[PDB]
């Protein structure tokens, strides 16, 4: 309908509550393994943020897996920063992690993160 | 909050 | 970290993608039954929006149910409008549905919706 | 979009 009203803060409040569920380990349904570091998450949030996870969890066989192992070249801290960004909209981008975050965002197909990483790197060159 | 989107 | 950058549109893009998953029936894990009308949804989104669903899906027995039957006094159209609001931030509030939406929001413990309904009713009195 | 929150 064209007659709707909108609650401005709704989407951020939903994201804040999904993050709360993740911290309390409520209804998490997948473990992402990155070089033996394990991260519990919600498949729907991963699919909503990452082109790679969207492709994974829409596959008729992988949709049922409770563990997903990422490529061993992926940095666990880079993945952690990206998972926090998925659940909070905030990216902890630092000189010491930018290359790992950018490489991880390229792999996860998170184009907005790749774009800001490219801009920060270009600014330092 | 509420607004006209 | 206090050094984070934030992507303003992230939370709304996540919500838009969760709604897309719902429309395509991807990874929906519960059917909410309202007077024999059935609504497929994601438990995490319901818990993130509604105090009632948060209480339901954090219960050690109900967390495992794939069907939840609501009170027969709940109006299916009112529930539909609220479920759409959960997934989009937009509330289709109309003269013909405001009482049903308000009663449903009180039952689902969705205080911001109850508040706008009270304001619209008070304005017409 | 990116901002300082
Ligand atoms: N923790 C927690 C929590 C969540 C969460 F989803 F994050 F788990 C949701 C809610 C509500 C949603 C709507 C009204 S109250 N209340 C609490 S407490
Ligand atoms: N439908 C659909 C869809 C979704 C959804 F989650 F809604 F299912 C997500 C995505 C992406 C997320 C990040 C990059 S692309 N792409 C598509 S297509
Ligand atoms: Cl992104
Ligand atoms: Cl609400």
């Amino acid at each position: 309908a064209d007659s709707c009203i909108q609650f401005t803060r709704h989407a951020s409040d939903v994201l804040l509550n999904l993050n709360r569920l993740r911290s309390r380990d409520i209804l998490t349904d997948v473990v992402i393994v990155v070089s033996r570091e394990q991260f519990r998450a919600h498949k729907t949030v991963l699919m909503a943020c990452s082109g790679l996870f969207y492709s994974i969890f829409t596959d008729q066989l992988k949709c049922n897996l409770s563990v997903i192992n990422l490529d061993p070249e992926i940095n666990p801290e880079g993945f952690c920063i990206l998972l926090d960004f998925m659940y909070t909209s905030r990216l902890n981008l630092r000189e010491g992690n930018i290359m790992a975050v950018m490489a991880t965002a390229m792999y996860l197909q998170m184009e907005h993160v790749v774009d800001t990483c490219r801009k920060f790197i270009k600014a330092s060159e | 909050a509420w607004v006209i989107p």
